[PDB]
């Protein structure tokens, strides 16, 4: 009964380890496996619930343990393990073939198998630890191993794609042991932690991966934000270190979603707007990214709060998201009606709800924002307007503290219009007819290049399936 | 089953006059004698809350608002078995001894037919789309099918179900697509823009009403001038007022049809005093629509509160197009509006962008924002240029 | 992880820092550290220390200067700590506001220099008249709160208006290069 | 389509049309 | 490992007649438009 | 004015007139269908193409 | 080999450019 559950898995494990092994080894094909290693987390994933933990015992008894004899014990000790054949030497899928990594050369040292098998080895052992769970001492043990070998084996290309996706199970797995519990050894393991991530990025700038190194960016962001120090990350981002080649489709809407969070408190709106834009588009709409475009969303209704301009509110009705979008339509409505007493009572009851996304601190400032907006309102109505005029449907409090509101939304050239006060007043300057100016040119420059943006893109996408097949000999 | 739903309509909401429910209720007790309106009124109560939803005897025990007249009495309570023993005890035996004897081919269907129409007077709508199904296999012309078509629609008329119903009716024409004559052929397009009415999609299903009102009408529902005021009101709501003139104000059907009931009170009071420019006794002719025509009509009381805010900005709209500038005392001192109350109307139209004005607080001088040779060749051009690059680097960007 | 050590204890020292940051007209740095304090919404903003600099720029976003200059002279806090910062923030409102009365004002006297932009003892603006020429009567600004308006803007940054086509020509001349 | 459905409150008819009698009697 | 230094100066050389075949089919094409248009 | 038989506008507050010209847009036609037309097939070559 | 391989890259990125290009002016 349990001796052919653990042959079962083995041979699929060995049966697509030999698919990446054999490619390795012929000049580069390292593109092929990687999109081996897309599937091959949905099917690791699904295949350690079943057959239960043995299929990875066996598996490091088949090949050599450079560190790992002392760690499938530990990760197995937490669990009470029920031994059964546990002496080591019980199942031999070896038998002397070459690529069954023949013992005989291998015993003896004579050649070094270490370099592929060790580095796929810590890949299997992060995956049984998010899908059982497996907190507390496993989690540290794991980080004082994989990061001095990082240190010591130098990867290469096909091999820098290993450990690519060990750094997100590193910082994953330490941001659910700090907001589990609080204990005195929780930071002491993010100090390292931070400073382990500028080390190896370091050296994975010469090797010129895409892969490697944006995926260390956009982890290295999200630690930036929580401490809330700009400072690090503007110079980071003003590098411009991050790899535009290949992110696949994972990278794409990470990127852009980390610099409308960061360009918000520096009150230009202009660039931020487009990256909250530009990460609808690149994320996809399947249902695991809906996490994502769940805070995504989020976060494009509030930029445009902050820019003084009312957004579409039918993005809160056709969507079927609208169940978490509820507190957001509140908040715009009070912002049109200008309803001083409507915004305060929303933000109240809605709390508890705006601080899991920490969204609250930008809502305190849309206070502003009230008077933002009803001011650009009975601007466009009346032309010229009396100055008590607007206290009358503002409520507002006297003359002199309206004269110095309507002041602040001409400052970046929003209302565009004049102030008299002997006349008594306010007049709008703008008299359209603006294309007797140089603006249309100015947009249509960019369109021009915005066409041929495009043009350049396609400009050389061709050979790359074609590289292939015209190589290879055809019927 | 227009009786019971035109009338009982004015169970929804009515703040005119408090008979106008009790009257109508007379007419729901009437014909209930003679067909079964059960399922008609267990719905008005699971559709609005709060206002009739407490008049049924038997659903929740509740009493509440004005009327005590509707309501099932100890004897259509025991006409409920009566009623369900003629419809489906009686009527099944009947038809299920003719599969037996093997008697016609379209006469069977017919029966189901027939059968499928007491399914609607029933409240089960599983076997209501299922004899009918039956039918449709014994089908052959389309003599058979003009009443499929028509059960099917009585689904979402009976019983207001905009979800389930439009499903079906777009089945029957997308399926096999003929449509015989074109008379038939507007009855599939009918039924289309009657479910978009619920959806609210505004000059897109409701120009197909002034269309089909005014040549030919079921006449088996209802009459030709009952259902004569969903077009009169939509007519010169979804049209512009240019075409007014060569469709509206003169027609062969409307100018007679002006003759015939005075309820309407738009294709006559409405359209002579907006084509004359007077909006003097223009607005208290509005004051008798609302209250005569939108509440009492069905899909007109859909919309209700949503004609004026189209109108409302479109009535001004051709007043500024006659002079450069206006003056306040013709606005506030005369007709439609004071002075104070004006903020109300303009005030919230211009920030939506529906339409461009100038009023002075001083002297009181209106003044209109005229484009003049920009127009939509330079402003608007921007707007709906940006659009180019926005759709094409949508789905464009990510490849495949 | 947990405070063994004091700042908070003292919430005048945090706001210190950030109103210094608001000397220098640096708005990068001071937004920033709201977010890098712990508790935002029990500290932070419950306490009138931490959110001094808060409503003092609320009502700047808001527009009216008129509380926000009382909060550096009605004010209790002005007393001791912010004593230092009060008229170097002082020097900062009156270097706002009047940017915008160039386009906006056309003219006015001197009543309401000394009372819309509070300025306490006369001929004091005298010595912000000295070098760019101001004969009050009308309007001679553009020499405190920014500068001039020069004139013949060309060769600076991209596109320009007067002498050079070129640039301009650049964009058309730009499927040169694109096409061959 | 879904924004004019909740932008419409129950003002208007009901209200203005109200005001219309009233403010023919002032003049 | 003699390959590894002999194809260092193979690798510019694959490099440099790819660049002078694109800067001559720029050339080359001109005059290919012209006879479409002159036919 | 309305009925589109004499073009001008006049002023109600100090009883002046202004010129309007007879025509209201000058060849709209050409940039109009160039755009809603655009806009249609803009996204008629995609279709099921992205997937 | 560390300015080889580093270069290398030049060799796949030159190379695919130029093909691609080869393809517009075997067409015309």
């Amino acid at each position: 009964l349990h001796h052919s559950e653990k042959k079962y898995a083995e041979e699929d494990q060995v049966q697509e380890l030999l698919k990446v092994l054999n490619e390795i080894s012929k000049t580069t094909l390292t593109l092929d496996p990687r999109y081996i290693w897309r599937s091959l987390k949905d099917l690791s994933s699904l295949r350690n619930q079943e057959l239960l933990n043995a299929e990875t015992l066996c598996f490091t008894v088949n090949v050599l343990y450079p560190d790992s004899s002392s760690f499938k014990k530990n990760l197995l000790k937490f669990i009470t393990s029920n031994h059964k054949s546990s002496v080591p030497g019980s199942a031999e899928l070896r038998n002397s073939y070459p690529a069954s990594f023949y013992s005989v050369n291998t015993e003896k040292k004579t050649i070094e198998v270490t370099a592929e098998i060790n580095c796929f080895m810590h890949l299997l052992v992060q995956l049984f630890l998010w899908d059982s769970k497996e907190l507390e001492q496993l989690v540290e043990f794991n980080r004082k191993v994989v990061i001095p070998n990082l240190l010591c084996y130098y990867n290469l290309r096909s091999l820098n794609l290993i450990n690519a996706k060990l750094w997100f199970y590193i910082y994953l797995s330490h941001e659910t042991l700090a907001r589990s519990s609080e204990e005195i050894n929780s930071d002491n393991q993010n100090i390292i932690l931070r400073s382990t991530m500028m080390k190896f990025l370091k050296i994975a700038s010469l090797k010129h991966d895409n892969e490697t190194k944006a995926m260390l960016i956009n982890l290295i962001l999200r630690d930036f934000l929580n401490n809330g120090e700009v400072d690090s990350a503007s110079d980071f981002i003003s590098k411009l270190e991050y790899p535009h080649t290949d992110v696949s489709s994972s990278l794409e809407a990470r990127y852009f979603f980390y610099l409308s969070k960061i360009n918000a408190i520096q009150l230009d709106y202009s660039t931020a707007n487009e990256y909250i834009i530009a990460a609808i588009r690149k994320a996809p709409h399947n249902s695991k990214s809906l996490g994502f475009l769940q805070q995504s969303n989020k976060l494009h209704c509030c930029i445009q709060l902050l820019m003084g301009d009312i957004p579409e509110l039918s993005f809160f009705h056709q969507s079927n998201m609208q169940k978490s979008l509820l507190p957001y339509y509140h908040l715009t409505k009070a912002v049109k009606l200008g309803d001083l007493k409507k915004f305060t009572s929303t933000i109240t009851k809605y709390k508890q709800l705006l601080l899991k996304d920490d969204t609250y601190q930008l809502c305190v400032r849309l206070r502003s924002n009230v008077i933002k907006t009803g001011i650009r309102i009975i601007s466009l109505t009346y032309k010229k307007i009396s100055l008590r005029d607007i206290c009358l449907k503002l409520n507002l409090d006297s003359e002199q503290t309206v004269e110095y509101m309507v002041s602040r939304a001409i400052r970046d050239g929003v209302i565009e219009a004049k102030i008299n006060h002997e006349d008594g007043f306010i007049e709008t300057t703008e008299l359209l007819n603006i294309y007797d100016s140089e603006d249309p040119q100015q947009v249509f420059d960019e369109r021009i290049k915005f066409a041929n943006q495009l043009h350049d893109e396609y400009l050389v996408s061709m050979r790359y399936p074609e590289d292939k097949k015209t190589q290879q000999n055809e019927k | 089953n227009y009786e019971v739903s035109e009338k009982a309509f004015l169970l929804t909401q009515s703040k005119v006059s408090i008979e106008q429910r009790k009257e109508a209720a007379e007419f729901v007790l009437a014909k209930i004698k003679e067909e079964e309106m059960a399922p008609y009124y267990k719905y008005l109560c699971e559709e609005y809350l709060v206002n009739n939803g407490q008049s049924d005897l038997e659903h929740d025990e509740k009493s509440d608002s004005l009327n005590e007249w509707i309501k099932f009495d100890q004897e259509l309570y025991n006409e409920l078995c009566k009623k369900n023993e003629s419809k489906i005890k009686e009527l099944n035996e009947k038809i299920q001894k003719l599969e037996e004897d093997d008697e016609g081919e379209l006469e069977q269907a017919q029966a189901w037919i027939n059968l499928g129409e007491y399914y609607a007077q029933i409240g089960d709508k599983d076997n209501a789309e299922k004899t009918l199904g039956k039918s449709l296999s014994k089908a052959i012309s389309t003599g058979a099918k003009i009443d499929v078509m028509l059960t099917i629609a009585r689904l979402g008329f009976f019983y207001n179900d905009q979800l389930y119903v439009k499903e079906k009716l777009e089945a029957v024409n997308s399926m096999i697509e003929k449509g015989g004559d074109w008379e038939r052929r507007n009855r599939y397009k009918t039924y289309y823009g009657i479910h978009c009415l619920a959806v609210r999609n505004f000059k897109e299903a409701a120009k197909l009403l002034v269309d089909s009102l005014a040549t030919f009408t079921s006449i088996e529902l209802t009459s030709y001038e009952s259902i004569a005021t969903y077009a009169s009101v939509t007519g010169l709501f979804t049209l512009e007022r240019t075409d007014l003139k060569s469709k509206v104000i003169d027609s062969p059907e409307l100018l007679s049809l002006i003759s015939t009931t005075a309820a309407l009170q738009s294709i006559s009071s409405l359209t002579i005093s907006l084509y004359a420019s007077d909006y003097a006794s223009y607005f208290p002719y509005l004051l008798e629509t609302y209250a005569n025509v939108l509440i009492p009509c069905k899909y007109l009381n859909r919309h209700a509160d949503f004609f004026v805010r189209e109108m409302r900005r479109k009535v001004y709209a051709q007043l500024l197009e006659s002079y450069k500038t206006l003056s306040l005392k013709s606005m506030a001192s005369a007709f439609g509006v004071s002075v104070a109350f004006l903020d109300n109307d303009l005030g919230k139209f211009i920030p939506n962008k529906q339409l461009n004005c100038v009023i002075d607080r001083v002297n009181g001088i209106v003044e209109t924002n005229r484009p003049d040779n920009k127009n939509a060749q330079y402003h608007l051009l921007v707007k709906q240029g940006d659009g180019l690059l926005t759709k094409l680097q949508k789905y464009g960007a990510a490849v495949r | 992880n947990h405070k063994l050590s004091e700042s908070d204890k003292k919430s005048k020292l945090i706001s210190l820092y950030l109103l210094n940051l608001l000397s220098q007209n640096n708005t990068t740095k001071f937004h920033s550290e709201l977010q890098y304090l712990d508790k935002h919404i029990k500290n932070l903003e419950d306490d009138s220390l931490l959110s001094y600099p808060i409503k003092l720029d609320r009502w700047l976003m808001e527009g009216s200067y008129q509380k926000a200059w009382d909060l550096l002279q009605s004010g209790s806090q002005n007393i001791s700590e912010f004593d230092s910062f009060t008229d170097i923030l002082k020097s900062a409102i009156r270097d706002e506001i009047a940017k915008n009365t160039e386009l906006s004002y056309d003219f006015l006297p001197l009543s309401n220099i000394k009372a819309l932009l509070f300025f306490n003892n006369e001929k004091e603006t005298e010595k912000f008249a000295l070098e760019r020429n101001w004969p009050i009567v009308n309007s001679k600004v553009y020499f405190n709160n920014q500068s001039k308006e020069k004139a013949d803007y060309e060769d600076e940054m991209m596109h320009e208006e007067d002498q050079k086509t070129n640039i301009i020509e650049k964009a058309m001349d730009y499927a040169i290069s694109i096409e061959n | 389509e879904n924004w004019d459905d909740v932008e419409v409150d129950d003002d208007f008819t009901n209200e203005l049309k109200a005001e219309l009698d009233r403010y023919k009697r002032e003049n | 490992y003699f390959k590894l230094k002999k194809l260092e100066k193979e690798y510019e050389l694959l490099t440099l007649q790819e660049d002078y075949i694109k800067d001559e089919q720029r050339h080359l094409k001109r005059e290919l438009k012209r006879a479409q248009e002159e036919v | 004015i309305l009925d589109k038989i004499f073009y001008g506008v006049l002023d109600q507050g100090n009883g002046w007139l202004y010129v309007y010209e007879t025509p209201n847009q000058d060849a709209t036609y050409d940039s109009a269908l160039e755009l809603v037309g655009q806009l249609n097939k803009v996204v008629d070559q995609l279709f099921e193409k992205a997937s | 080999e560390q300015k080889i391989q580093e270069t290398e890259l030049k060799i796949r990125s030159k190379t695919e450019n130029v093909r691609r290009l080869e393809a517009q002016r075997n067409a015309l």
